[PDB]
């Protein structure tokens, strides 16, 4: 639960900027795969420590 | 120094071992050594270990084998913590031992091997067809010819082509790689042509200006983010690598061109190829933010994609629309000749230019990490404003700026205990002059004195002015820390107060170590605690004045006359623990145990006695005067009459109180008392409020009446304010050049682009300003900029609004300040006595002229850098005549003051005063123009020639401001001087030599001998509530304690005709 | 002395920090230090622990979610 | 009531630093609550806030059951 807290506390996707630098979203939405074709990205596989 | 100079070569096939080392390239039977095999770190912060091998174990691919093994489970095994030392070198150490590259010893010394294959094929396990390659013939890892140690594995394999994944450098992150290389087959420069023409056909592939191993080698990236930073990196290589050559020093670098060449990527990789090959000044000038180092080289390819200068966005137009071309320098383009002339047969990528670089004149500021930059503004400069729109400051959170009311006094702890005292001058007291100053005192008294004394003397009280060195004086005590200090040192007394415990010295100048677990509470102390310390320093002080040890002797006894609490009475009764027989009482009305609750005037019964005593009493009640008096002359009666040594408190010292004190003193039968003023530095900086001394002495006291005194002058000259007092505002609009600001000051924050503009308009008023932004992705700057007078009556003489706005500009971004700390700004910043004097003379001085009419200037001699600027009208012309001033002709035409910068001459036959002007000679008199002090009789001399000089002039008039003798008699009695001295008898303000002073009575008798028209006035104490406000400064302690007697003993001569 | 002289001021909107404080207004990189960013202590008498929080999050309510954090559990 | 008696603590030491004449970085000119409708002994306790009494300068009430001290003083 607590690194849970920490780790979506960060936001549970993410996209690439045009800059490369990863933009976690900051909120806790449950993943649609209306999104697969979107910016996002599930934050869990962003490999991101 | 235009030619590089470089030893370009290849590091990397350097790094390749002889193949008889690769058996004990592990070097198995020794253990891995911190720093030489290895590079382990933990960024506790972010909870990261890093370990990173060294040598040519750097580039190492892992099998899944290597992974399993226990030394990568570590940082897993410490999340929170670094990683035992123990446990890191064993572990690497045993892994160290499971590696074993495959390799075939030979004799001959031409011989490297193929490290990179080595380890791949045995990261793959030999499964790959390099593997298999490898793992039936190794000596063909063996190679003399760094190029044919790959041409044999691809001839080997009849594969045009092997693609290696990238190591990551940290070997703990196991995370994919962004991308990997793929070692071709291309011999000859042409094959190399045509792999790079056919890699432009294919997306996400870049290539270095040159290979190692002379290899074409091509990065393939698996996203174009990844493409991104590898971009980045390589141009922050490039960048530094070509700052060092611009510099021109001899550099080992790898190759010419570090950076990549996108030979198919997405537009952003093209902008970075451009800016990255453009070398633009804003790397050198640190204008850029290197913490997302992509995106400041995305935000400068836009700058100079729409460039104001045409051939820079030209030429990054042009390097864009060609990315595949390699642009360079001239001076790279004769590197890379010498490195074809040294290897002619050396692979070097072909397509290129050589564009001419574009000099760029404007030299950024900056200095990225913590900091605020704290400004000194110009008060004009070379740009020129016309009608500047108001800059609002935005609000700011106490998340970064807290304004605190009083700034906490920094101090020595010793300094607390010091005192000053002033002795009676007057032989008599005739009773018109009692009628007179009854008058005065009752008049002053009925009404309550000034609004803004009290304001001051409430705001700044001295128990949270002195707090931070207590608390800091107890939080030592509490960890040990302290140590050494004499029984009987101000030091073991400011310790007494700071903590509730009892101390006793294990001997001499060691104090005992604290009991285990036992942490006593710091000691209560109210607001009249330091000042009744201070008071009994200034009683042993003052029984003799040679004494260091504080410490009462034995069979001798004090009291505290007034007492509620009274914690000086435990803190004394603690300090003198070790002295046998000491007692020690309060004994007010209001008093609680220990102390004595008792009336004073004593009861007729009761039998009290005592070697001191330190009166504070004060009633709470308002009182008719005559009750007052008749209360305070009780208080002082028996205060005389039971102790040898009275310490009594006067709570409205006029002439009248004192002198009756006096006069009742000289009623008493038998015994005549010696008596003196006195002011200790730890009462409150504001309050008039004085301790008057007491001591019979057998001789008759001749001169035994005030009159005039300082301690009381800084009384008497407070009266009821004509307007109310002035409220520091904290500004967040710059106007330009309004001068509708009252003290106080500017705070608040600004976008960046806007800062160098807001530094040049409150330039008009403040006179330095600190700035910082608080972030580097944080666009605005915070600003704090306090209102100075003195920059106010220099910049609105004249209606000219220039400054140094082109300087300011310069700073954006990165040079004008960063610090994520928050900043405590005071709306009353310390200061030392001298200057609090120098604006007192300021005030007096100025509202003495705005009273003159028909006056042409002002002629300030000794006038530094524009220091008495703040005196002068903004009307009248404004004369310097000091050496010492600086020239700026500019600043002078546009300002209207002349300059002289000669020394003044005081003889008078080289005299010029001209008619109708205001000559300014404040502390010049006393000083020869080099700085040496000059004897007392030269300085009267000179005021007697500016006397006679004036004598012709129809209308003119002197300041000349000079020492009087008596203050030298009062500091060699006094304590509480910390910057005043009297070196061989000469006073020794500041960092000036000693000076001799002048009699007040040898010199007013002089000017009745010039028959000039003259008056000795002095700064009051409205002057200074006005040099407090307007300033915003609060007085401090040390400075309050030595700011009457000094003051009143610098007169300012007013000459005038 | 009759005259008030006060300053003023909306204290608790001066608490509230510029937006792009909110990013790093837990400090993430850093730990907490006592006095600065809290304020604990421990009446051994009442047997009572008492965690102030310092800055803008002395106005802080807290999700029941973060109720579940360990800190909490800690004078249990 | 006990947030009423936090108030009057708060206002009365305001007006005790703004009766000494320093100047105070105070939040608003009036610490203290005003009730819009309560019972009889907050109506009370704002009553005896408002009237400044002596016995606070003179450290007179007790401040360890201030609420009760406080209708105790409303009782006087
Ligand atoms: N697997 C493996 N990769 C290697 C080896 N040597 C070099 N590389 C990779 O080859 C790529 C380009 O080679 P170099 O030109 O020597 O390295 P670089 O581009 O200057 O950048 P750095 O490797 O960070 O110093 C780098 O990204 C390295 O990761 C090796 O021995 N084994
Ligand atoms: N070389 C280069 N071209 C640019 C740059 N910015 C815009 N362009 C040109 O403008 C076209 C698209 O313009 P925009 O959509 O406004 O660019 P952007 O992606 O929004 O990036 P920004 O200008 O920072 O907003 C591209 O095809 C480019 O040719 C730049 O920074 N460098
Ligand atoms: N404003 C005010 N009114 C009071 C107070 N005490 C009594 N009264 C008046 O008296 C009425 C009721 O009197 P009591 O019943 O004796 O009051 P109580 O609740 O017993 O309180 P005590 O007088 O302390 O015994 C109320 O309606 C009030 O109007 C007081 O302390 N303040
Ligand atoms: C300004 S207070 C400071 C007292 C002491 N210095 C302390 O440690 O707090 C002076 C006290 O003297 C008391 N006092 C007033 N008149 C007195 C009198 N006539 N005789 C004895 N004590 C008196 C008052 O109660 C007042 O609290
Ligand atoms: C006390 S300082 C400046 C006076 C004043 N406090 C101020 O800041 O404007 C006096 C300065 O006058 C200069 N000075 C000394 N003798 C002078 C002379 N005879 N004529 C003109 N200037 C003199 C010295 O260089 C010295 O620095
Ligand atoms: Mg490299
Ligand atoms: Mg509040």
């Amino acid at each position: 639960p607590v690194e849970y807290g920490i780790f979506v506390q960060r936001g549970a996707t993410y996209t690439i900027n045009a800059a490369g630098e990863f933009e976690f979203s900051g909120r806790n939405e449950k993943w649609d795969q209306a999104l697969y074709l979107s910016e996002h990205f599930p934050a869990l596989f962003s490999d991101v420590p | 120094m235009w030619h590089y100079t470089s030893i370009n070569n290849d590091t990397r096939v350097a790094l390749d071992p002889k193949p008889n080392q690769i058996r004990t390239i592990t070097k198995p039977n020794t253990v891995p050594q911190l720093g030489t095999d290895y590079l382990y770190t933990f960024n506790s912060q972010r909870r990261s270990h890093t370990l990173r091998l060294l040598g040519p174990f750097q580039y190492f691919n892992f099998s899944e084998t290597d992974r399993g093994h226990p030394l990568f489970r570590l940082p897993l095994k410490y999340p929170s913590k670094a990683i035992p030392a123990d446990e890191l070198i064993d572990n690497l150490h045993s892994w160290m031992r499971s590696v074993h590259l495959l390799h075939v010893r030979s004799e001959d010394n031409t011989l490297r091997y193929n490290w990179m294959l080595g380890v791949y094929a045995r990261s793959t396990n030999y499964t790959t067809p390099v593997g298999q390659l490898v793992v039936n013939a190794p000596a063909i890892l063996n190679y003399s010819n760094p190029q044919d140690a790959f041409n044999s594995v691809f001839v080997a394999l009849g594969i045009d082509y092997i693609d290696i994944p990238i190591t990551n450098s940290n070997i703990f992150d196991d995370s994919s790689t962004p991308y990997n290389v793929r070692i071709w087959h291309a011999p000859t420069m042409t094959e190399v042509n045509h792999i790079l023409a056919l890699m432009r056909k294919s997306t996400l592939v870049s290539t270095h200006s040159s290979w190692h191993w002379n290899v074409l080698h091509t990065f393939h990236y698996r996203s174009e983010s990844d493409m991104i930073d590898h971009f980045a990196a390589k141009i922050l290589e490039d960048w530094r690598q070509k700052e060092k050559l611009d510099k021109g020093a001899l550099v080992e670098a790898d190759r010419v061109i570090q950076r990549l060449i996108p030979l198919s990527s997405s537009t952003y990789v093209q902008r970075l190829a451009a800016i990255g090959a453009l070398y633009p000044n804003e790397f050198t000038e640190n204008v850029l933010d290197l913490s997302r180092l992509s995106t400041a080289l995305l935000q400068l390819s836009d700058t100079y994609y729409q460039h104001a200068n045409d051939q820079l966005r030209r030429l990054y137009r042009r390097m864009y629309n060609d990315s595949r071309t390699l642009y360079m320098t001239q001076r790279h383009q004769e590197l890379l000749l010498a490195q074809i002339t040294a290897d002619p047969n050396i692979l070097l990528y072909p397509y290129t230019y050589i564009f001419t670089t574009i000099p760029t004149s404007m030299n950024y500021i900056s200095n990225t990490g913590q900091g605020r930059i704290k400004h000194s503004l110009t008060v004009t400069g070379a740009t020129e404003h016309d009608t500047v729109a108001d800059i609002v400051l935005g609000q700011t959170g106490e998340d970064v700026i807290t304004i605190s009311m009083v700034e906490p006094m920094s101090i020595a702890v010793e300094d607390m205990y010091g005192y000053v005292l002033d002795t009676p001058t007057r032989d008599i007291w005739p009773a018109d002059e009692q009628i007179e100053q009854k008058g005065d005192a009752v008049a002053l008294y009925d009404t309550k004195t000034s609004r803004a004394l009290g304001m001051f003397n409430n705001t700044v009280r001295i128990d949270d002015l002195l707090s931070p060195l207590l608390s800091l004086v107890y939080r030592t005590y509490i960890k040990g820390d302290t140590m050494t200090m004499t029984q009987g040192s101000l030091d073991h007394l400011t310790l007494c107060a700071a903590v509730d415990s009892d101390i006793t010295f294990v001997g001499n100048r060691m104090i005992a170590p604290l009991p285990e677990g036992y942490i006593p509470k710091p000691m209560h102390r109210n607001n009249s605690t330091m000042k009744m310390l201070s008071l009994y320093v200034a009683l042993k002080k003052l029984e003799n004045f040679a004494t260091n040890s504080y410490l009462m002797a034995p069979d001798t006894s004090i009291i505290l006359l007034g007492a509620e609490r009274e914690p000086a009475v435990n803190i004394l009764r603690r300090f003198n623990r070790n002295v046998s027989n000491v007692r020690i009482i309060g004994m007010g009305d209001r008093a609680v145990e220990p102390n004595i609750r008792v009336r004073v005037p004593f009861p007729i019964d009761k039998n009290i006695s005592a070697d001191f005593i330190i009166c504070d009493i004060n009633s709470y009640e308002d009182q008719s005067f005559e009750s007052m008096f008749s209360e305070t002359i009780s208080v002082v009666t028996t205060c005389a009459s039971a102790a040898t040594r009275a310490l009594v408190k006067i709570n409205h010292p006029s002439e009248y109180m004192i002198n009756s004190v006096i006069e009742r003193l000289s009623q008493l039968g038998g015994v005549f008392y010696h008596t003196a003023l006195l002011k200790t530095a730890s009462q409150n900086p504001y309050s008039y409020e004085t301790y008057i001394y007491i001591t019979p002495i057998a001789a008759a006291v001749r001169f035994p009446f005030y009159s005039n005194s300082a301690m009381i002058n800084r009384y008497m000259t407070a009266v009821a304010d004509d307007e109310m007092p002035i409220i520091p505002s904290i500004h967040t609009v710059i106007k330009g050049h309004s001068n509708t600001y009252s003290p106080g000051l500017f705070c608040g924050c600004v976008d960046v682009q806007s800062a160098p503009l807001a530094l040049s308009q409150l330039k008009s008023y403040c006179s330095e300003a600190t700035t910082w932004r608080v972030d580097s992705d944080d666009n605005l700057v915070n600003i704090i900029a306090r209102i100075d007078p003195a920059r106010i009556a220099l910049e609105f003489r004249t209606r000219s609004n220039t400054s140094a706005y082109h300087e300011y500009q310069r700073y954006v971004p990165n040079g004008l300040g960063f610090k994520v700390r928050k900043t405590r700004e005071f709306r009353y910043m310390h200061r030392e006595v001298t200057f609090i004097h120098k604006l007192m003379m300021y005030a007096l001085i100025r509202e003495q002229i705005s009273l003159t009419e028909n006056m042409t200037q002002v002629v300030s001699i000794g006038g530094r850098n524009l220091a008495d600027i703040s005196v002068v009208p903004l009307n009248m012309k404004y004369v310097v005549i000091d050496p010492a001033t600086r020239i700026e002709t500019l600043t002078q035409e546009k300002k209207n003051i002349e300059v002289q910068s000669r020394p003044f001459q005081f003889d008078a036959a080289n005299m010029d005063l001209e008619n109708n002007s205001i000559y300014l000679f404040i502390a010049v008199i006393m000083n020869e123009p080099n700085g040496a002090a000059t004897p007392a009789r030269m300085q009267m001399d000179k005021i007697r020639n500016v006397a006679t000089a004036m004598l012709t002039r129809t209308n003119c008039v002197a300041y000349i401001s000079f020492y009087e003798a008596g203050i030298i008699t009062r500091l060699d009695q006094s304590t509480a001087h910390k910057t005043i001295r009297v070196e061989e008898g000469r006073l020794k303000v500041a960092n000036y030599v000693p000076v001799d002073t002048l009699v007040e009575a040898d010199v007013t008798l002089m000017l009745r001998d010039i028959g000039i028209t003259h008056e000795i006035i002095r700064p009051s104490t409205p002057e200074l509530i006005d040099a407090c406000s307007n300033y915003g400064i609060r007085l401090g302690s040390t400075g309050g304690a030595v700011l009457d007697v000094f003051n009143h003993y610098s007169p300012v001569i007013k000459l005038v005709r």
